[PDB]
């Protein structure tokens, strides 16, 4: 599952709503060998512990604009968690454990079309079809 | 199509559609589908002058 | 330590950049692709911030810029003395203030355009000016246009002056971050030395020039039997028989000051405290006696910060003490950090500094307009009616662009010059921490007021039609008293010394001759409902401006804006869509929304002043308004502002064709062209514009006349500037052109 | 739930990766180009529809697109 | 009279706008280039950017003429 | 150096500015030529 | 043939010219108006006859478009003299005037130099070395 | 008369140009330079994101609007 201190923040307004409570509520949790001070995606500033922190935020955009500033801070071993009320802890980011950027092995050409995108097939050729246009599995 | 060429588009979903670029490098390994980049004079929108090709719509101009 | 520390010759002096255009940023240097490249050249021409990194190296092209703007300002003021002097009727006005209309600036014959030539009394053809020049220079003691002249030479070598300081603190001794930063020792000098020495220079012109002068004119010496100023020093006799009871010599007149007998001074340093019912302005012996209460306590709060003699105050320590062991119990909320580290921020960045002199300086300007109708202070300046609105009318459009520029650098604090490090659990940090709790209680008040002050016009105005005029707030329907406001009208003229001071509160009409000058203006039901639309227009305008500041950072929509920048034009289709995000798109829809805010203001002042205060006095003591009471009854319609203000009053710039008011009829009507032609930015994208250059740059391409400079379509964020440049632009000067028609055909 | 096609005019710069704000796209090896790489959508129900992955793409008429569909509680950025 | 020449004009004017928009809603979703080969539909795509060209030089003759042949008689 | 002073004299502003004041020749040709000009008043 | 009568005769202009100013705009130019045509309101309309105002109404054309065709020949023979030498991208931004100059006085004869390119089919540029969009 | 001369030429600047809005949202319904793939779309969408230079009022939903605002003026 997902443990760690929260970081030494004073509260805030921004932060989590009822959404997170009854939908799916997100929580990044990385390590840093520093007290420092970062920059809070839901506006302010917060310290950081020296141990595992621990983070609940609201959606995956704040968290990879929360992952994306500890990157400057040298600190790339955050896990991004997703929380469903019912407590059902899936993890989400990085899903292989390597980072999206750099290619890994196993993965799978997913939504990928073998053809120039000029040659998308006109809107006439899926007249009441169930396709799009873009989907279209000739070439 | 060799380097330094200059060669028009045939590439209707392209900005340079019947624009002479000039070649720039044409790969040998003979299996990336889209080996000669030919680098153009003017830029598309907001940026790149270079575009990687096929062979099969590029008809040399000299 | 406060030393002085500059660098020898750091910048050199030469042509060589002037040849390439773009020089400042890296990516406008490397050649002119497409037009993009024009436009980023000038969007950036003064972004001193992003053409260098260090602050040193920026303060240095700030404090050079400063010196060719001040060789700016100098040059205007030399073209303002210098028509005066050659230009004007400055000689015939002066012997006649009454008859005789202000004018500079004469017409070219060519173009039959000397029909704007029209009579101003006197034999001049000219235009009547309506900027004050010269009921100022006429409080200053200017009698002859030679001492006009000689003001705009000495301010031509004056520019020149300050056109070298320029280049002299860029290119030969330049200084360094460490004399940028000692802001105590600067307020020292701009308290004491600019603003108290400044104000004690000020009367001693006052009472040795423009009050021998300002007294010799009232007895209508008429402009030969009066002295040029330096015979009143020279020919300390002759200022004896004005103000006896000083003695007026070189060392024996000095003397009452120093031993403290100033009963001396008390002829022409007095405490009235009212209008000069001759001149209409302010007594001279009143102002000049209040620029010494003035100097000295500048001088006195000019030693009040510490400098490197060790006494004094720091604001480094005054702001670092304000945490909550130490403050009042009601207002210990703000943090255990106080606001420490705020010295840091208005230290270390200038975007931090230019919004607060902006918000002061244009809410100063604002309170300049307010007091310069109400307290006039210059001789026969507030029966000039057309004078009297297009300065109220000039400052508060002025005064209210540099507040939009108070909340722009604001912005750009937060996008760019914003620390977390230095700002944790301060001040500042706080603020941002419950920013939809300032945004939500604002955004209700902008609510609450936006049906209690404009749907009670809308219920006035169905009330008007379906001809019930008892269910309506009126002063004879629903009584709206402002009972807040008539009470300190009252008390305003109950503790009074023995004149009553600004005659708008009550009590007397200054009527000095011909036309009334200051009368009382009464508030009742159109006044209390046309205070809270500037209450409800002020709160939006300040809901546009602070969500700006406040959400320049982050969102719940975006969470890395700051990242994106500070003008961006959006961050896609996305989330439903997020155009307009950024903190540059708050200043642009807090223009108009100033625009709105600031065209009531004018237009309140307009009408009141025309039915309530202004108009011509008889033989028995009525006074017939301009348009008669008319603010009273129906400006609590809004079909009575379309009628009574908006199409009645413009029927001196309709009409104002073949005639000498003709370039007003001009100007009115070229003015609703360029609001209609702002409406082509705004309502259109580029995408659409983008798709039609190139249906046009195809028509060149087949006649081989196709530019290397690629043809773009202006940007989103260029796009939306120029629809409100020109929104801004046509709405004013259609506003400045029946502001002035209006009075111009009157006087 | 958007619809991030991938075409294979990609030059595997990674460039559309490193824009993301929401992890949507990620590289997989691939044969037709010299990084060897192309990118693919596996986490297209994160898609927020931004378009910040087109604006990144060097290629002309870029092998990328984001198809605005049916929208969603997470396609639409929505905390409460 | 008056409020009856002013209805059919601005009827007559949406009528004219949504000619025009189901035109390009016929391109969009209803036009296929194989079936419309070389015939007369293909020739007006094949030369559109000189009938957009003509008409923005039309309007643009009858704007710098009309609006600068007011302002000069204003 | 003044020799890169009007390689900066030559650019696009201010050869598009001094196309203005040159555009001053309809000032002199509409100043001492009576200055109404119609369509049929001149050959 | 029109009701447009001569302002010679016309009975509702000879009241501009009855009470009027002097001084370089009402007197001179009005007496030179006299020759034009105007309605029932003494204002001189430009009405398009025959032979009368043949040469009338030909003089604005051609004065004009001579030196409409003047601006945009010098404009475009500027345009392909610095796109033969290599540098367009630099010479649109600072113009070079020995260049601008010698190609003014080129465009000086422009109607016996328009055609000697029609009939050499140099004026328009081929279909197919144009960029178009995707149609 | 004259007044009703110029007044045509207002009239054929105003049918000129909101044709000209609408026949280019019809002839590019295809997609041009700026974006070709306007049929992969739709009809009504609003962008295709601030990239190559940014796209706002693209699509031929959006050239079927801004000639309302020129039919209302003609
Ligand atoms: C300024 C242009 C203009 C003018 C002068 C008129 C004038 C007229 N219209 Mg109108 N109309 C116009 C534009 C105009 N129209 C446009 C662009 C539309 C398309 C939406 C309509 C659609 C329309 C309808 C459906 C009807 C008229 C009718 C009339 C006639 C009687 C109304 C009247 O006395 O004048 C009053 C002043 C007006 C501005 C008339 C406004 C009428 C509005 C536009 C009706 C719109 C219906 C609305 C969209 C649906 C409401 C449903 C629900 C909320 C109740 C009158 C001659 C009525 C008629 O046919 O007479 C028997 C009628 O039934 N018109
Ligand atoms: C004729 C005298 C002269 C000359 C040859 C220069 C020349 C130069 N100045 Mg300059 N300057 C001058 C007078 C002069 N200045 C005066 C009178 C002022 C006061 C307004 C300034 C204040 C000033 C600033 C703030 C800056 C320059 C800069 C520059 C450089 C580039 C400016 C450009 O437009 O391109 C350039 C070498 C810029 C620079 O040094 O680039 C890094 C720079 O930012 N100047
Ligand atoms: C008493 C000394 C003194 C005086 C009179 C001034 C005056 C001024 N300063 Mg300065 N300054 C001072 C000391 C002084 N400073 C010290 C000790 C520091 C170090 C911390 C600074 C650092 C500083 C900076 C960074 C800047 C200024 C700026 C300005 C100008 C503001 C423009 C304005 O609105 O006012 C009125 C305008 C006038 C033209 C009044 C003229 C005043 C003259 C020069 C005084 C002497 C005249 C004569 C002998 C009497 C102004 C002329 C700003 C500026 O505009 O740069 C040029 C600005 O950038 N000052
Ligand atoms: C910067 C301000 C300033 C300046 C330059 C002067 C300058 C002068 N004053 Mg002065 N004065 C001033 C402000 C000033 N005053 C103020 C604020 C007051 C109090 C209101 C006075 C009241 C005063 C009196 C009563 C007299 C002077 C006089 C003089 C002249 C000679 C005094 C002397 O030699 O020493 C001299 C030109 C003397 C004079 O020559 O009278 C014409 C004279 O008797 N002054
Ligand atoms: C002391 C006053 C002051 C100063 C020094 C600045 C300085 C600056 N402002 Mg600014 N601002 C001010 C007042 C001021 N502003 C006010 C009063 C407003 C409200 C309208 C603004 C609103 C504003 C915005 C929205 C922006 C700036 C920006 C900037 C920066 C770049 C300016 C530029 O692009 O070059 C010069 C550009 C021009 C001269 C083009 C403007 C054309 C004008 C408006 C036409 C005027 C019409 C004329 C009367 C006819 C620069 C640091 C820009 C920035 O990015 O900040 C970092 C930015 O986007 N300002
Ligand atoms: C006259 C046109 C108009 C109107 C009515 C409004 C109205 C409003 N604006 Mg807006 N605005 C306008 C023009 C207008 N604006 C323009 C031209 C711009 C261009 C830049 C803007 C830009 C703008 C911004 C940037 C903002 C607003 C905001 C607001 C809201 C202010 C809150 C308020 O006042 O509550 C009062 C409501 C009114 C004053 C509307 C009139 C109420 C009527 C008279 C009563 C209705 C009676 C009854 C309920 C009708 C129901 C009948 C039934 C049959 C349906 C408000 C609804 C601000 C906001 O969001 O507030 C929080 C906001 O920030 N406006
Ligand atoms: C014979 C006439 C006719 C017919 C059958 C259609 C049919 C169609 N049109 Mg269309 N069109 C027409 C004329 C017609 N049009 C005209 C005259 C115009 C110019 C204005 C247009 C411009 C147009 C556009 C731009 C679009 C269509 C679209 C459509 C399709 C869907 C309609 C829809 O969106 O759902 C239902 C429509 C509504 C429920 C109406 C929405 C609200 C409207 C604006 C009424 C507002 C009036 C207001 C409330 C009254 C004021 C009340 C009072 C205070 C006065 C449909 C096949 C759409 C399409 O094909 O998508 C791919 C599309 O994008 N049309
Ligand atoms: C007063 C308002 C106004 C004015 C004058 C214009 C003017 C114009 N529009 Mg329009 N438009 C407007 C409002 C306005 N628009 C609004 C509110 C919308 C809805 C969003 C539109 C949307 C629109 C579209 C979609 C199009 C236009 C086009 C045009 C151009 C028409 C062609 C022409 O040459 O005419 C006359 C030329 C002028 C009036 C220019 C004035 C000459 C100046 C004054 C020279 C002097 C300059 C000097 C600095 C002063 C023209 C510049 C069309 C176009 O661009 O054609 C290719 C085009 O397709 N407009
Ligand atoms: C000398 C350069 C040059 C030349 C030969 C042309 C030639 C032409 N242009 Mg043009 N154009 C130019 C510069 C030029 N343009 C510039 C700088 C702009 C930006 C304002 C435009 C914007 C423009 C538009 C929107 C259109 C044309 C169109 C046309 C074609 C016919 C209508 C016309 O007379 O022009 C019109 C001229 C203007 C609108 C102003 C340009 C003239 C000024 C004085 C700049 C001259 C440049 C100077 C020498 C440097 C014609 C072949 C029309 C077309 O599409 O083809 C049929 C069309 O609608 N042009
Ligand atoms: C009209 C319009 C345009 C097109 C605007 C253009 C093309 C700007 C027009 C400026 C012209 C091109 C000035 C150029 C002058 C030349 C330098 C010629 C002068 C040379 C002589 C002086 C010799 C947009 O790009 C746009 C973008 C976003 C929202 C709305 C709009 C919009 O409404
Ligand atoms: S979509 Fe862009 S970043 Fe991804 S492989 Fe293609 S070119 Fe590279
Ligand atoms: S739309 Fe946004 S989240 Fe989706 S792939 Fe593009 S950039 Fe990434």
């Amino acid at each position: 599952t997902l443990s760690g201190q929260t970081p030494i923040f004073g509260g805030s307004t921004g932060g989590l709503l009822k959404k997170a409570e009854v939908e799916e509520k997100y929580a990044i949790t990385w390590t840093s060998p520093k007290e420092q001070v970062f920059e809070m995606p839901t506006g302010g500033a917060a310290i950081m512990r020296q141990g595992q922190n621990l983070l609940y935020l609201a959606r995956k955009e704040q968290c990879i604009a929360l992952g994306g500033q500890l990157r400057k801070f040298k600190i790339t071993d955050y896990k991004i968690y997703r929380i469903y009320p019912n407590g059902e802890t899936v993890y989400i980011h990085p899903a292989d454990g390597v980072f999206p950027e750099k290619v890994n092995q196993g993965r799978e050409k997913v939504r990928y079309n073998d053809r120039r995108i000029g040659q998308n097939p006109s809107p006439s050729k899926v007249k009441f079809s169930g396709i799009a246009t873009y989907d279209a599995p000739n070439s | 199509v060799q380097r330094g060429s200059k060669v028009r588009i045939l590439r209707p979903e392209s900005y340079w559609f019947q624009d002479v670029g000039t070649v720039a490098s044409i790969e040998q390994g003979g299996t990336s589908r889209y080996p000669v980049i030919v680098r153009f004079d003017k830029v598309n929108y907001a940026g790149v002058n270079t575009n990687n090709f096929a062979q099969d719509e590029l008809v040399e101009v000299e | 330590e406060v030393r002085v520390v500059v660098d020898n010759d750091p910048v050199p002096t030469s042509f060589q950049k002037w040849s390439q255009p773009g020089h400042f940023d890296r990516t406008l240097a490397k050649g002119a692709k497409t037009t993009t490249w024009i436009w980023n050249l000038h969007a950036n021409a003064h972004d001193f911030d992003t053409h260098t990194s260090d602050l040193e190296d920026i303060s240095r092209k700030i404090f050079a810029a400063h010196f060719g703007h001040l060789a700016v300002v100098f040059i205007w003021l030399s073209g303002m003395y210098f028509h005066g002097a050659r230009f004007s009727n400055f000689e015939a006005w002066m012997a006649n203030p009454t008859g005789i209309k202000p004018s500079a600036q004469v017409v070219w014959p060519i173009f039959g355009q000397e029909i704007l030539n029209g009579d101003m009394g006197g034999g001049f053809h000219g235009i009547q000016i309506t900027s004050g020049l010269f009921q100022m220079w006429r409080a200053a003691g200017f009698t002859n246009t030679f001492q006009l002249y000689c003001t705009a030479i000495g301010g031509l070598v004056m520019a020149a002056l300050m056109l070298f300081a320029g280049w002299f603190h860029y290119h030969k001794r330049a200084p360094k971050l460490e004399w940028f930063q000692n802001t105590q020792s600067m307020l020292n000098h701009h308290l004491a030395g600019l603003l108290g020495l400044g104000s004690l220079g000020w009367t001693g012109h006052l009472i040795h020039v423009s009050l021998p002068t300002n007294k010799l004119l009232d007895t209508g010496v008429a402009l030969k039997d009066i002295p040029l100023p330096h015979e009143f020093i020279l020919n300390p006799s002759l200022m004896n028989k004005l103000y006896p009871h000083a003695d007026w010599g070189f060392v024996k007149g000095v003397v009452p000051f120093f031993t403290l007998q100033w009963g001396h001074f008390t002829d022409f340093l007095t405490f009235k405290g009212g209008l000069n019912p001759v001149t209409g302005g302010l007594w001279l012996t009143d102002v000049a006696h209040h620029h010494l209460a003035i100097a000295v306590m500048f001088i006195i709060a000019g030693h009040m910060y510490r400098t490197n003699w060790g006494i004094g105050h720091s604001i480094k320590e005054m702001l670092d003490d304000a945490r909550t062991p130490n403050m009042l119990p009601f207002l210990s909320f703000i943090g255990p950090v106080g606001h420490k580290g705020l010295f840091e921020v208005l230290t270390t960045s200038w975007h931090a500094q230019l919004s607060i002199n902006l918000a002061m300086l244009g809410s100063l300007s604002i309170i300049i307009a307010h007091h310069m109708y109400a307290m006039p202070p210059y001789p026969y300046l507030a029966t000039d009616y057309g004078t009297v609105v297009s300065l109220f009318t000039h400052h508060v459009w002025i005064g209210g662009f540099l507040i939009v520029g108070g909340a722009a650098h604001a912005a750009i604090y937060m996008v760019r010059d914003y620390d977390p490090e230095q700002n944790f659990n301060n001040v500042l940090d706080r603020v941002l921490r419950h920013r939809d709790a300032i945004i939500s209680h604002l955004a209700w008040v902008c609510q609450f007021l936006g049906f209690h002050s404009f749907a009670m016009y809308c219920h006035n105005d169905t009330m008007r039609a379906f001809g019930r005029p008892q269910d309506m707030f009126s002063d004879t329907g629903i009584q709206l008293q402002p009972v807040f406001a008539q009470w300190l009208q009252h008390i305003h003229t109950m503790t009074i010394l023995h004149d009553p001071v600004s005659y708008a509160f009550g009590g007397g009409v200054v009527a000095v001759g011909g036309k009334v000058a200051m009368m009382p203006i009464t508030l009742g039901t159109a006044d209390f409902l046309i205070h809270h639309i500037h209450a409800f227009t002020i709160h939006v305008t300040v809901l546009v401006l602070l969500k700006g500041v406040l959400f320049a950072r982050s969102s719940r929509l975006i969470p890395d804006k700051a990242n994106l920048g500070f003008r961006f034009p959006c961050d896609g289709p996305g989330r439903g869509g997020t155009c307009q995000v950024s903190a540059w798109d708050h200043v642009f829809l807090g223009l108009f929304w100033m625009y709105n805010s600031l065209s009531m203001v004018i237009f309140h002042f307009f009408w009141k002043m025309q039915s309530d205060v202004w108009g011509t006095v008889g033989a028995d003591g009525v006074v017939t308004h301009i348009t008669g009471g008319n603010f009273a009854t129906s400006s609590i319609t809004n079909n009575g502002w379309l009628r009574d203000f908006l199409w009645a009053q413009s029927t001196q710039v309709i009409t104002s064709y073949n005639t000498s008011l003709s370039a007003y009829g001009l100007m009115f009507l070229g003015g609703h062209f360029i609001f209609g032609f702002s409406l082509m930015f705004l309502f259109s994208g580029r995408g659409y514009w983008q798709e039609l250059i190139e249906s046009i740059v195809w028509a060149h391409n087949k006649l081989k006349v196709a530019p290397a400079i690629q043809p773009r379509a202006l940007s989103i964020i260029h796009g939306r500037a120029v629809g409100v440049a020109h929104y801004l632009l046509g709405g004013i000067v259609t506003t400045w052109a029946f502001f002035l028609a209006r009075m111009t055909a009157f006087g | 739930s958007h619809t991030v096609k991938i075409y294979d005019t990609c030059i595997g710069c990674t460039q559309c990766v490193r824009a993301c704000p929401t992890d949507v796209l990620e590289m997989v090896p691939w044969d037709g180009c010299r990084a060897g790489q192309i990118a693919s959508s596996p986490r297209t129900e994160d898609c927020v529809g931004c378009k910040r992955c087109e604006t990144a793409c060097p290629t002309d008429f870029l092998s990328i697109r984001v198809y605005l569909g049916a929208e969603t509680t997470r396609s639409m950025g929505l905390a409460y | 009279m008056a409020a009856l020449y002013t209805h059919h004009q601005y009827i007559a004017g949406f009528l004219m706008v949504g000619a025009f928009s189901h035109a390009a809603i016929f391109w969009i979703k209803d036009y296929d280039p194989e079936q419309n080969k070389g015939n007369v539909l293909e020739r007006v795509l094949k030369h559109k950017e000189a009938i957009i060209a003509h008409l923005s030089w039309v309007s643009l003759f009858l704007g710098f003429h009309t609006l600068g042949l007011y302002v000069h008689n204003d | 150096e003044a020799r890169y002073l009007f390689r900066y004299l030559s650019s696009a502003p201010v050869v598009a500015t001094l196309a203005l004041i040159i555009i001053s020749v309809i000032l002199i040709v509409l100043n001492y030529l009576f200055p109404g000009l119609q369509y049929g008043t001149f050959f | 043939n029109t009701t447009l009568v001569p302002c010679y005769k016309s009975p509702a202009f000879v009241e501009r010219m009855k009470n009027a100013p002097d001084s370089y705009y009402t007197t001179k130019p009005l007496k030179a108006y006299s020759q034009l045509l105007c309605g029932e309101d003494g204002l001189p309309r430009i009405a398009l006859d025959r032979l009368s105002l043949a040469v009338d109404v030909a003089i604005p054309i051609a004065i004009f478009l001579y030196t409409a065709g003047f601006i945009g020949w010098s404009g475009r023979s500027y345009l392909q003299a610095i796109k033969k030498q290599d540098k367009a991208e630099e010479k649109e931004v600072f113009i070079d005037v020995p260049l601008f100059i010698s190609c003014m006085v080129m465009a000086l004869f422009w109607p016996m130099a328009v055609i000697k390119e029609l009939l050499a089919g140099e004026l328009v540029a081929k279909d197919e070395e144009i960029p178009i969009s995707v149609r | 008369g004259p007044g009703d001369f110029y007044v045509h030429h207002a009239i054929a600047l105003g049918l000129h140009v909101t044709t000209l809005i609408l026949v280019k949202g019809a002839l590019d319904a295809r997609g041009s330079k700026l974006m070709p793939d306007k049929k992969d779309f739709g009809y009504a969408f609003p962008c295709d994101g601030p990239g190559r230079g940014g796209t706002c009022d693209i699509s031929a939903w959006d050239a079927s609007y801004l000639a309302v605002f020129w039919m209302l003026n003609t």
